[PDB]
């Protein structure tokens, strides 16, 4: 468990797993409010 | 009213641009059954780009004379929308980043081979440093104001 | 050391001795090696084992009483679909509040063992416990059956580890059938009763 | 003194002190005393304000709704006419509160320096501590007592809250702070913000 948490750690896994976060919290965000050019809330 | 610009809800080019996209959408929206999926996804469609353009006029942008909008990054207080405030987001989140970055590398500076942590980061360290930037203005500010900030 | 095991013939894992209770050395993932995933592990699973108990009373009592007359209860699939005095979030909402206090003041008993055994508001009040994951005490623990020999303690706890394990197993079991046949678990068990071979999982 | 959160322990800088400690900074801004310094004097005067404010918003809102004198709401106060125009009153109020605040940052800066008086050379303050004036800011001469200062601190952030809940409740509902406890209060269940949107 101790090495295989160490591994999960490394550089490119943890890239790639904010990357994916990142990506799918952008998309989402993007398919709730589908277009968007100026800021309206104020 | 700005450098010769109209309001986008009073010109035509933009309803005129409007019908096109419409009648270019219903022309491939002929073609299938009224009960298949496509149908219905190019309804979807159809309304969404009303609801864009509806959106859009609402907004009181300013449509030039090729119908098209235009963005004022002049600081007019009826424009802030469109360039300032999205800035100072951005400045804030980037601000935030960057100080985390610099924390990280400060804290684990100490040890006697860094880069083995750069390598292979440290998760629980990391967390813990990750949420002190929602307030990075105020500590960068008292760090300039002590002297901290610049390496000598 | 001697104790019977899942597999019989294998090799116990060597981080499971058999002090814990219901102890039968069945962990070939390698899951708690680290003895501080040990503890959590082990609280996780009492957790678990307590509110599936309380799962699977709850879903099954009331449809056995449907079957018969006495209650009229609809079914458990359907319950939260139906209309109560207040909309389902201001309900939600209040539970979150609720169960959070409770569960952060477990959390700060699972960190440090000894921090919140004294009721903050009057010094008087105190929990009796002396073990993670057994508050004991007057509140949940008012008929003293709690304390007592460790062999009867163990004994206890692997009642109620082995109940809770049967109860999870009961809850996924209820989810599956009635998502798969359409129909109340009892409606189930009578009909696959009544025609052992062809009323099975194959129809 | 007493902890925030149980099962955590305070942090090492936050020692007790200071009046009003229960060791809460998980952000780790007092890590350096010069910002501790600081960063006490500003709770004081935020918060000191902010009790005076809340005051000022809540208590004509229920003598109005009492019935005793008909006063505008709190975000409307501003659009009423008065003997003079704003701007007068902005200027007025900007002179007087730059001499008052640049006599605090100068106490601030060295303490005990501006205890004199600048015109009535016979007259000067105490001395005491940072914060606490004291002589003619205390006409009562009432003790700066650690448990009167401990009520003070917990007055001063409960009034910060306050305050607070009040512009986002009024930026999101149009109508006031009472008007809006008593429509909770009329029915709890069904009045709540979850029930909003
Ligand atoms: C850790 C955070 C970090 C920080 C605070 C800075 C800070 C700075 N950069 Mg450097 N830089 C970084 C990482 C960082 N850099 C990396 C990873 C690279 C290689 C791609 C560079 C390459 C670089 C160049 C080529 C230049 C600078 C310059 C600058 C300066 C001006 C700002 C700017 O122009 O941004 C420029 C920013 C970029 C090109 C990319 C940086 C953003 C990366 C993608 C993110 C860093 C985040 C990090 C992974 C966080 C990990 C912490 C976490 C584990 C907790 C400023 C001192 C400029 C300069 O010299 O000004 C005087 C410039 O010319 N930087
Ligand atoms: C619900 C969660 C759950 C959890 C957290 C545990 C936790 C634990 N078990 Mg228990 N156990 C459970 C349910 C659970 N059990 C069930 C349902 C059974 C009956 C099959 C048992 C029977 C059992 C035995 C026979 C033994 C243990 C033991 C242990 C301990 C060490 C093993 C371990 O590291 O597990 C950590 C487990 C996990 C992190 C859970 C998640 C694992 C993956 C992500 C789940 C995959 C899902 C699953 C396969 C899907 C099933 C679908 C469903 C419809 C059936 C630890 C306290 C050992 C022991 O020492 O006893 C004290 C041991 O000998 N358990
Ligand atoms: C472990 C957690 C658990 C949870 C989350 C639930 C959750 C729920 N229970 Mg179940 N239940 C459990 C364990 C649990 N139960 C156990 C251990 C038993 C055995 C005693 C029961 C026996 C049971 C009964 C006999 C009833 C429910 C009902 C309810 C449902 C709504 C009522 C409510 O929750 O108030 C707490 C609920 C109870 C503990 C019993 C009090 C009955 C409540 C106040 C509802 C009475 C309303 C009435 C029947 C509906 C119409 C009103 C009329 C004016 C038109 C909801 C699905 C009610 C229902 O079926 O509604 C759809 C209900 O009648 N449960
Ligand atoms: C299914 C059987 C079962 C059994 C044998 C136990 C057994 C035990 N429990 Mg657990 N427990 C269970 C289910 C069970 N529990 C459930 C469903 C919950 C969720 C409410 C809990 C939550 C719980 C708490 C919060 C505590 C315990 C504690 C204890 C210990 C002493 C209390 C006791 O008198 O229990 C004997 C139980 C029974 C005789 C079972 C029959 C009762 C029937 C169903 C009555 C109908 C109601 C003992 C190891 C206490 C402890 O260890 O403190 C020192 C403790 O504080 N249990
Ligand atoms: C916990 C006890 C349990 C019990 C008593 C039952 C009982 C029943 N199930 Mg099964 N089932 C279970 C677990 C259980 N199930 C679980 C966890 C799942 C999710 C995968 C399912 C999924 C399931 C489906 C989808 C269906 C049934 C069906 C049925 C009925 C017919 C048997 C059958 O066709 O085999 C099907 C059995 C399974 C797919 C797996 C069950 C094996 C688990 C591991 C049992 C372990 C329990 C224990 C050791 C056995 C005796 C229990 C006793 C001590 C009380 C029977 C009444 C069928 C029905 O509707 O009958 C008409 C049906 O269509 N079951
Ligand atoms: C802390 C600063 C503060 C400020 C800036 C204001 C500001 C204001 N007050 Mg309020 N007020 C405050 C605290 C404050 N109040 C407190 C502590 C109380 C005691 C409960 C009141 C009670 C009060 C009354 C009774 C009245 C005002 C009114 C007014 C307005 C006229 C100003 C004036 O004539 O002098 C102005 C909007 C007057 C008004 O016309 O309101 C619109 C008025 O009638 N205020
Ligand atoms: C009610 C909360 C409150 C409390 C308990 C205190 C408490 C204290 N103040 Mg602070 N203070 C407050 C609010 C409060 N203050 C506000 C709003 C301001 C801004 C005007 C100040 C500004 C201030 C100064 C400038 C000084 C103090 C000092 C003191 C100390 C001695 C005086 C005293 O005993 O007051 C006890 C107070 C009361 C029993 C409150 C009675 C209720 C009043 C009359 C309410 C009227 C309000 C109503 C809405 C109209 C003591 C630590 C003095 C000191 O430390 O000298 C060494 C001093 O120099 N305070
Ligand atoms: C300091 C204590 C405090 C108190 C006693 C109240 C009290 C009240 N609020 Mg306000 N509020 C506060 C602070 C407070 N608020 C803060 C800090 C915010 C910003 C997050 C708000 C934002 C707010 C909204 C958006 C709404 C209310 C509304 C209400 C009423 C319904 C309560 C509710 O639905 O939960 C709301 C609870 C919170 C947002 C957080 C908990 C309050 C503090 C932190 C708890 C201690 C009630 C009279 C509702 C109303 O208008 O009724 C008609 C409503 O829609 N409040
Ligand atoms: C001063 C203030 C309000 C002042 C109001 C005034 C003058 C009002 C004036 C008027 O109303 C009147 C009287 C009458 C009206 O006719 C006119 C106006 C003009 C409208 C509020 C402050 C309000 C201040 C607030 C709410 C501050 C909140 C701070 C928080 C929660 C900080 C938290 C933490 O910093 C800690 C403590 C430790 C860290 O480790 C972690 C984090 C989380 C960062
Ligand atoms: C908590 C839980 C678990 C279930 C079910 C949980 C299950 C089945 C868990 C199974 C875990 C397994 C098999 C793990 C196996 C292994 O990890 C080991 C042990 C060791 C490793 O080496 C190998 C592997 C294989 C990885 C269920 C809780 C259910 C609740 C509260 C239900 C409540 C309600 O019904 C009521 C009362 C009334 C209804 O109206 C509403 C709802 C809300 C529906």
């Amino acid at each position: 468990m101790r090495d295989l948490k160490t591994y999960l750690s490394v550089a490119p896994v943890i890239s790639t797993l904010w990357f994916a976060a990142l990506a799918g919290l952008l998309i989402e965000i993007n398919r709730l409010f589908p277009d968007a050019l100026i800021f309206p809330f104020f | 009213d700005i450098s010769g610009l109209t309001p986008c809800k009073d010109s035509k080019q933009f309803a005129k641009r409007e019908k096109q996209q419409i009648k270019k959408l219903e022309s491939s929206l002929k073609l299938y059954a009224p009960e298949s999926a496509p149908a219905l996804a190019l309804n979807a469609q159809i309304e969404k780009t009303k609801r864009r353009f509806d959106n859009y006029g609402k907004y009181g942008l300013l449509c030039g004379s090729d119908g098209l909008p235009h963005l004022i990054v002049n600081g007019d207080q009826r424009h802030w929308g469109e360039f300032i405030t999205p800035g100072i987001l951005f400045l804030y989140i980037a601000g935030w980043i960057g100080w985390v970055g610099r924390s990280y590398l400060i804290a684990i500076s100490g040890e006697k081979k860094p880069a083995m942590k750069e390598i292979i980061i440290d998760v629980p360290l990391a967390s813990r440093i990750i949420f002190r930037g929602f307030i990075w203005p105020v500590a960068a500010y008292r760090e300039f104001l002590n002297g901290d900030l610049i390496a000598k | 050391p001697d104790r019977p095991i899942w597999f019989p013939g294998s090799t116990p894992p060597e981080w499971l001795d058999g002090s814990l209770p219901g102890d039968f050395g069945f962990d070939p993932l390698g899951l708690s090696s680290d003895p501080d995933s040990l503890k959590w592990n082990v609280q996780a699973e009492i957790v678990h084992c307590r509110w599936a108990m309380l799962g699977a009373a709850g879903i099954f009592i009331p449809e056995f009483l449907t079957k018969i007359g006495i209650l009229n209860t609809p079914s458990w699939y359907t319950a939260g679909e139906q209309e109560y005095f207040t909309d389902k979030t201001t309900l939600f909402v209040v539970e979150l509040i609720l169960i959070g206090w409770a569960e952060g003041r477990r959390w700060a008993d699972i960190i440090k063992p000894g921090s919140v055994n004294t009721d903050p508001v009057f010094p008087n009040n105190k929990l009796t416990g002396t073990d993670v994951g057994y508050p004991g005490g007057l509140w949940f623990d008012p008929l003293g059956w709690g304390s007592g020999s460790p062999a009867k303690l163990k004994e206890l706890r692997t009642k109620e580890i082995k109940n809770g394990r049967l109860a999870m197993l009961a809850v996924m079991g209820a989810w599956f059938q009635h998502i798969y046949t359409g129909t109340g678990p009892i409606d189930n068990l009578f009909a696959h009763l009544a025609d052992p071979g062809h009323a099975t999982i194959f129809a | 003194k007493g902890e925030w959160l149980p099962g955590l322990a305070s942090p090492d800088y936050l020692t007790g002190s200071l009046a009003g400690d229960n060791g809460f900074d998980p952000l780790g801004l007092a890590e350096d005393p010069e910002n501790l310094k600081w960063f006490v004097q500003a709770e004081l005067v935020n918060g000191r304000w902010a009790m005076l404010g809340v005051a000022g918003m809540l208590l004509p809102e229920v003598f109005t709704k009492i019935g005793i004198i008909n006063v505008p709401e709190w975000y409307d106060a501003g659009k009423e006419q008065y003997f003079a125009s704003s701007s007068t009153l902005f200027v007025i109020e900007f002179i007087l509160f730059h001499y008052v605040e640049i006599r605090r940052w100068q106490d601030i800066k060295n303490p005990g320096s501006v205890n004199q008086d600048p015109i009535f050379k016979q007259y000067s303050l105490p001395k005491g501590e940072v914060g606490y004036p004291g002589g003619i800011f205390n006409p009562l001469n009432f003790a700066p007592t650690q448990e009167a200062k401990e009520k003070e601190l917990a007055n001063g952030r409960l009034a910060m809250l306050a305050f607070l809940g009040f512009v986002v409740q009024h930026n999101v509902t149009g109508k006031g702070p009472f008007e809006n406890l008593l429509q909770h209060l009329s029915d709890p269940w069904h009045n709540t913000i979850v029930q909003t949107f």
